[PDB]
């Protein structure tokens, strides 16, 4: 009812750029945008009274684009996909390091 | 087979392309490509350090090494250019004790500082000994230690760590356009630094960081401050100026 | 006590000038004639070598950045050649300086009885000059097979780059380095 | 003759001047035989040059022994445009040699026009001479022989009246043993570290400045216009099949007198040492390992020596390899652990430290080594030095990391009992003592 | 009575159309059904004499949300006359 | 006395920890390097840190902050 | 208990460890350079009802910084007294530091 | 079975009548087969390892971890 009506994001998260290692793609997430926490005046710990607070990250995944589309269709949450961006190969050759500089000018 | 990271592949013309073998597994990749970019088009992936494909190829962390048929040495595939034909292998025995005995000299002189060090949690060394090397460390003797240098208020240094890969001297000649980093000296005491006392000036050298696989390049002002497990990721845009 | 950085010193420090000498822009010239007018940096070697000779056999930074300006590079790629390489100085020796100690060949027939009466006599240990700045001990790079010598070599900075000169000497004793060491003071080049 | 090998007369020597008798300069070189009708030779054309060198047999005297005239055809026959470059190595810092000192000291004219002649073969504009840092009175020699050449015609445009421009340049090194390799070589004349390049590509393809590229030692460079004027058939009649022609000896360590001899090649070991340097000082019997050409191949023991012939097929079947010919001799009296270490620090000292198995594994070799110098390590830990070699082997860049395994897995594998023994002394040192 | 006669012995003599998928392993012997015929097949293999499945362990669901049929169940069966375990699963949704 | 110990440490009595670290003389090495491990016991100290004391400057332990120096050069 | 080295410096150099692994999520960690360069955490806070007393804390640590003393009674009036932030840690380690190390060295042969 | 109860010796108690005094009866006889197999666990307990060898499951000992590269990287990422 009232939890279903909020709109998220549909993405599939992108590399690290910590690592370059390439084993944490190819899954798709729901973003519930959860953007509801405020210091807690006796600790300082992090409150929050958004039930979405992790569970769009710990526990939902999917596999495609598709199932998380038809995952939130049938929940009735308006969606927004976001297509991720991927690196293009390009040709390198080790050669090149001791290229020619030519005839000077 | 799904490149490694979905990773595209443009051909300039179908004629100008080349197969090769990467695990018995049939591949098409353009000519010129590196038998390290094959094995990706493959989906295999190779452990690596010092190469970085926005960077030049050199070569010598000799953690890429794979076994290549009628080929009497391990090969590293991020410099060897794929030839039609070609039998990579990345599994066999000879590949994984190549890559176990690196490793090994890998952590010979590193110093035991994931505890203190930030890039604990997201280290490709810290990955690569779980996955490659599962080695019981025998080496008994006494580690190399290095000074730590200065190079401004934003790039923290910890040079105990460095393993040598260069990335950080190639990216300041190459993306940076600015000559400050180098190697200094020879064999195991060989020191990336300025030789003389500066700061790095080049606006983009914060990217040093992200390009050493280890914890000796770090951002200073994010020094201790978190662990990467307990971050929260947002995919978004900067408006610092029109570039987006 | 080779250190692969540079600290500021009163006799070393970039804003100290330092340039070729007008006598020493002609073999600037010709060395760089060996090379295409696009490839300098070929020279950095021999202008390394002909600046240390100018400098009294050692480099200061300010020398290293003088050779750079030269070949046209940034000054990190000339650190570079003149921290890999064993033959520059950094840092200052003597008028003439003395190198012992050899490595494998001649430690076989007992090369490790030189060093020692050679500090003795000087009255310094290796790495330091002399009060009079003449004479420094330092690390021998061998060649050859150390067949009939114990051997020293001696480099000769006194007369700049138009008197080097770089000589081994052969059956050298505990008593003929210092024969050496005596005829080296006196200006007498010592028989070879 | 094809039975027995050795022996070799003062006619078939090419180094004419090795004790330096003569002059070494101009006047003196021609009277010996230097650049003696050069300009028709060079006017035989690239194609005939590389023939002969084929057929003479002629193969790489800086170690690796390659076949010299395929090496030379691998060079483009037509230019793209680039310039085509040779490269003569006289970096030898390699320990016990100076085949290649003696010939700059007393036959530079050879040199010289051996460059040229290669030059032609290789349709190279222009030639460098990459002197070590330390052949400073060599180096000197060189470049009055170069300037006795230009002014006579020999060198330069229209070399020696043939239509040929060459171009012969020296360049010194500062220091490195590294440098002495070929692509380390090419880097350190650019101007750069003496960090070797992989391959591919290679010198060939793209080499010096990037232009097509030929690096060859100073004695192959050297016998060219010898072979060329006497004919290949004279050159391959010496020494076996596979193995021709003459080598430059050096003989150092424990014989009576040592010595650089030119001798046929595939002579016996044993011949060479009791023929030319006495014999093992206190007899052929006091021997106890020799390491037949420079530090860089391993030793062999007395039984190997005994009739081990020297050349490039023979040592290597012995797993040792003929490497620049620098015969190093020890006797009994040698503490041969104490020797490895020491070879060991040296590879650790002059890895250039470029690659990882090299720049850490050379450090782990010597503290083990140095460990078991005196004993002070378990006997398990010798099985382990055998390892750490094997990792270090063949997954460097360079072949520096295979010559800092060979030594060491050459004593294992004759000399184990004595590092056994020397484990067990010191056990039992330690046990009555504490 | 070991999962290796188990899974010949149900290849035989059940009827076809009850099974969809048959997995032997040492994890467990598995068969999915259709939703449709699991009363049928627990009833067929409670009372056969070659297999007496007389005691369900226990039933539990898994949530599967990229699937159609997002819900697993899952009936773990034991039968102490011939000391053998079988899992029996099938798939649900929602309605 | 710092903004840093001043987010937790609420008492004056005593001196900081890192007031107290800043007391302890450097530790003079003959030598160009150290091996710490912050106790006697091996087993009860912090991992193994190597520590380079070519800088004229005394060299701190990454882990427990005890400084050593070159003894003579 | 939050322990400290002999000179007086805190053991803990905020690795984290702990508060990854506890299974109740019982620990807070604040961290950031000090002044002399120092790793060290500016906030530690153990909520002591949350925590189930495990002892997965004390395992993680590589420096033996926090452990689980040998103190059972420490009953309160307040819930708030029951939620520790840093120095009352410390303090705990100072009081309890005679009889923890001695049962660290009885430990160590077992660990 | 599991674990070592194979090479134990232990009877299993069954009731005839299937009432409380037979569950009673079982309960406190089960009691008498546990401190049977309990005097064979403490006289047949062998030496050696009490965690499975491989490095990428059990967690290092503390000397290890304190002094091994390879043992901290795996503590690091067990906890
Ligand atoms: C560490 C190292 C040092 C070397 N030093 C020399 C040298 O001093 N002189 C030399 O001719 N070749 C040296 N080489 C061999 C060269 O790489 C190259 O093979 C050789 O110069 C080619 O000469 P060649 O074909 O005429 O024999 C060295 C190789 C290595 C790996
Ligand atoms: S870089 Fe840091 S986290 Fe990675 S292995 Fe080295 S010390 Fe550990
Ligand atoms: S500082 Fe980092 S990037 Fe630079 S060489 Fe060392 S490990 Fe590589
Ligand atoms: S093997 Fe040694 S000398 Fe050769 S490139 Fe590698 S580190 Fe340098
Ligand atoms: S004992 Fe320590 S690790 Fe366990 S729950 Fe409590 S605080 Fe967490
Ligand atoms: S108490 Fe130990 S495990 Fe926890 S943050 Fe401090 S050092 Fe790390
Ligand atoms: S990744 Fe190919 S060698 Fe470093
Ligand atoms: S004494 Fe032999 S080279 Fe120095
Ligand atoms: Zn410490």
């Amino acid at each position: 009812e009232e939890h279903l009506s909020r709109k998220v994001i549909i993405y599939s998260p992108a590399r690290t750029a910590t690592q370059s290692g390439s084993g944490k793609l190819g899954k798709w997430k729901i973003n519930f945008v959860s953007t509801l926490k405020w210091e807690n005046p006796l600790m300082g710990w992090t409150s929050t009274g958004d039930p979405y607070a992790n569970v769009g990250d710990s526990a939902l995944a999917f596999d495609s684009e598709e199932a998380a589309k038809s995952f939130a269709e049938r929940h009735g949450w308006d969606y927004k996909v976001k297509k991720p961006n991927t690196p293009l190969l390009k040709v390198k050759s080790y050669s090149d390091n001791f290229k020619w500089k030519g005839n000077p000018q | 087979r799904n490149p490694v990271g979905g990773a595209r592949v443009h051909f300039s013309n179908p004629e100008d392309a080349i197969e090769v073998f990467v695990d018995g597994y049939a591949v098409k990749v353009p000519k010129g490509f590196t038998v390290l970019q094959a094995c990706e088009v493959a989906g295999v992936d190779i452990p690596r350090f010092c190469y970085h494909s926005r960077l030049s190829i050199a070569g010598n962390c000799r953690m890429c090494l794979v076994e290549v048929e009628k080929s009497p040495k391990p090969v590293a595939s991020c410099a060897m250019p794929a030839l039609p034909g070609m039998k990579i292998k990345t599994d066999t025995p000879i590949a994984k004790k190549a890559r176990e005995g690196v490793m090994e000299f890998l952590l010979m002189n590193h110093p035991l500082d994931c505890p203190i060090c930030d890039q604990g949690g997201e280290c490709d060394l810290q990955d690569q000994s779980m996955a490659f090397g599962s080695d019981r460390g025998r080496f008994t003797e006494m580690k190399r230690s290095v000074v730590d240098k200065n190079l401004g208020p934003l790039v923290k240094t910890v040079m105990t760590r460095c393993i040598q890969c260069t990335r950080c001297v190639r990216f300041a000649s190459e993306v940076a356009g600015v000559q400050d980093l180098g190697i200094l000296g020879r064999g195991s005491g060989e020191e990336i630094g300025t030789y003389v006392e500066k700061l790095m000036t080049s606006e983009l050298s914060g990217n040093v960081i992200d390009i050493c696989p280890v914890g000796a390049l770090t951002s200073k002002p994010f020094a201790f401050k978190a662990r990467n497990w307990e971050l929260k990721a947002t995919e978004t845009i900067d408006v610092s100026d029109a570039v987006g | 006590t080779a250190l692969n950085y540079h600290l500021d010193s009163p006799d070393n420090k970039p804003d100290l000038p330092w340039e070729f000498s007008e006598a020493n822009q002609s073999k600037v010239k010709e060395i760089l004639s060996y090379y295409p007018s696009n490839y300098k940096q070929s020279a950095v070697i021999p202008l390394l070598d002909l600046a240390q000779q100018q400098n009294g056999g050692w480099l200061p930074v300010s020398a290293m950045n003088a050779v750079a300006k030269v070949i046209e590079v940034a000054p990190i790629r000339v650190y570079e050649v003149a921290t890999f390489y064993s033959m520059f100085n950094r840092a200052k020796v003597g008028k003439y300086h003395l190198l012992v100690c050899g490595t494998t060949p001649c430690m076989i027939r007992g090369s490790r009885d030189i060093e020692s009466a050679l500090l003795d006599h000087l009255g310094v240990k290796r790495g330091e000059v002399t009060k009079d700045g003449l004479f420094s001990v330092g690390e021998m790079e061998c060649m050859g097979c150390c067949v009939n010598a114990p051997m020293i070599t001696v480099a000769d900075y006194s007369n700049g780059s138009e008197g080097y000169t770089y000589n081994y000497f052969e059956d050298v004793t505990p008593e003929k380095v210092v024969e050496i060491v005596e005829k080296l003071r006196k200006g007498e080049k010592p028989p070879h | 003759e094809k039975t027995h090998f050795g022996g070799l007369k003062d006619e078939d020597r090419i180094f004419t001047n090795l004790y330096g008798l003569h002059d070494p300069f101009l006047k003196g070189a021609m009277k010996r035989g230097d650049w003696h009708r050069t300009k028709d030779l060079v006017l035989k054309g690239t194609d005939w040059i590389v023939n002969e060198m084929k057929k003479s047999g002629l193969r790489g005297r800086g170690g690796a022994g390659f076949p010299s005239g395929l090496k030379w055809s691998f060079m483009p026959k037509v230019s793209d445009g680039r310039p085509s470059y040779l490269v003569v190595n006289a970096d030898e810092s390699e320990p016990g040699t100076c085949k290649d000192r003696e010939i700059m000291r007393h036959d530079p004219h050879k040199l010289l026009e051996g460059c040229l002649i290669a030059g032609v073969g290789m349709r190279a504009s222009a030639a460098y001479i990459y002197i070590r840092g330390e052949y400073v009175n060599e180096r000197l020699n060189l470049e009055k022989a170069r300037r006795e050449a230009y002014a006579a015609g020999l060198l330069g445009k229209n070399a020696c009246g043939s239509g040929y421009d060459f171009e012969v340049y020296i360049h010194f090194g500062a220091g490195a043993y590294i440098c002495g390799e070929e692509t380390a070589l090419l880097e350190s004349l650019e101007g750069k570290q003496g960090k070797p390049r992989l391959k591919p590509p290679f010198p060939a393809n793209a080499g010096l400045y990037g232009c097509p590229t030929t690096v060859t030692n100073v004695e192959t460079v050297a016998v060219s216009p010898t072979i060329l004027r006497r004919g290949p058939e004279w050159f391959s009649s010496f020494g076996r099949k596979n193995n021709a022609g003459t080598k430059l000896f050096c003989i150092s360590g424990h014989v009576n007198k040592p010595c650089t001899v030119e001798e046929e090649m595939s002579i016996p070991l044993k011949e060479l040492i009791e023929r030319h340097c006495g014999g093992v000082r206190g007899g052929w019997d006091n021997l106890l390992a020799i390491i037949p050409g420079g530090s860089s191949v391993p030793l062999i023991p007395k039984n190997i020596c005994e009739d081990v012939l020297m050349d490039f097929d023979a040592l290597k079947a012995v797993q040792s390899g003929l490497g620049t010919a620098a015969v190093i001799v020890m006797d009994k009296s040698t503490d041969v652990v104490d020797a490895i270490a020491r070879l060991s620090y040296f590879y650790k000292h002059e890895s250039c430290g470029q690659c990882t198995p090299c720049r850490e594994g050379t450090g782990w070799l010597w503290m083990i080594m140095e460990r078991m110098k005196v004993g002070n390590a378990k006997l398990e830990e010798i099985d382990m030095l055998q390892e750490v070699t094997k990792q270090i082997e063949g997954h460097t860049i360079c072949a520096l990391g295979d010559a800092a395994a060979w030594p060491v897995q050459g004593l294992i594998r004759h000399f184990r009992p004595e590092l056994e023994r020397r484990i067990r002394e010191r056990a039992e040192r330690e046990l009555l003592q504490a | 009575m070991d999962n290796q006669f188990i899974f010949k012995y149900s290849w035989e003599t059940l009827p076809k159309k009850w099974v969809k998928k048959m997995e032997r392993s040492e994890h467990g012997n598995r068969f999915d059904t259709n939703t449709d015929y699991l009363f049928q097949l627990l009833c067929f293999l409670k009372l056969h004499t070659y297999t007496r499945v007389q005691v369900l362990i226990d039933i539990c669901g898994v949530d599967y949300p990229s699937r159609k049929r997002r819900f697993e169940v899952v009936y773990n069966l034991l039968s102490t006359r011939y000391n053998s375990r079988i899992r029996v699963q099938t798939s649900a949704d929602e309605v | 006395v710092g903004n840093h110990t001043a987010k937790w440490m609420q008492d004056r009595s005593k001196k900081s920890p890192m007031e107290l670290i800043s007391e302890v003389p450097p530790i003079k090495v003959d030598g160009r390097i150290v091996a710490c491990e912050g106790d006697t016991n091996p087993a009860l100290g912090h991992p193994i840190e190597f520590i380079c004391l070519d800088l004229n400057e005394p060299a701190i332990c990454k882990y427990c902050g005890l400084r050593y120096v070159q003894d003579h050069h | 208990a939050l322990r400290r080295y002999p000179t007086g410096e805190e053991r803990c150099i905020a690795c984290k460890l702990c508060e990854a692994v506890c299974p109740a999520q019982a620990i807070t960690i604040e961290a950031e350079e000090r002044e002399d360069g120092s790793r060290r955490t500016t906030r530690y806070d153990i909520d002591m009802t949350k925590c189930i007393y495990c002892g997965f804390c004390q395992e993680a640590c590589p420096v033996d910084a926090i452990v689980e003393g040998p103190n059972f009674e420490f009953a309160t009036e307040t819930h708030e007294e029951l939620l520790y932030d840093k120095e009352k840690l410390l303090e705990n380690g100072d009081r309890w530091e005679t009889e923890i190390a001695e049962n660290l060295r009885s430990e160590s042969l077992y660990r | 079975p599991y674990d070592v109860y194979d090479q134990l010796d232990f009877d299993v108690p069954v009731g005839t009548r299937g009432d409380c005094y037979d569950r009673y009866c079982i309960r406190i006889e089960e009691m008498r087969q546990s401190l049977r197999i309990i005097v064979q666990c403490l006289n047949q307990m062998p030496s050696g390892m009490i965690k499975a060898d491989d490095r990428k499951l059990c967690p290092p000992s503390r000397c290890r971890m304190k002094l091994s590269m390879e043992s901290l990287i795996h503590h690091f990422e067990l906890y």
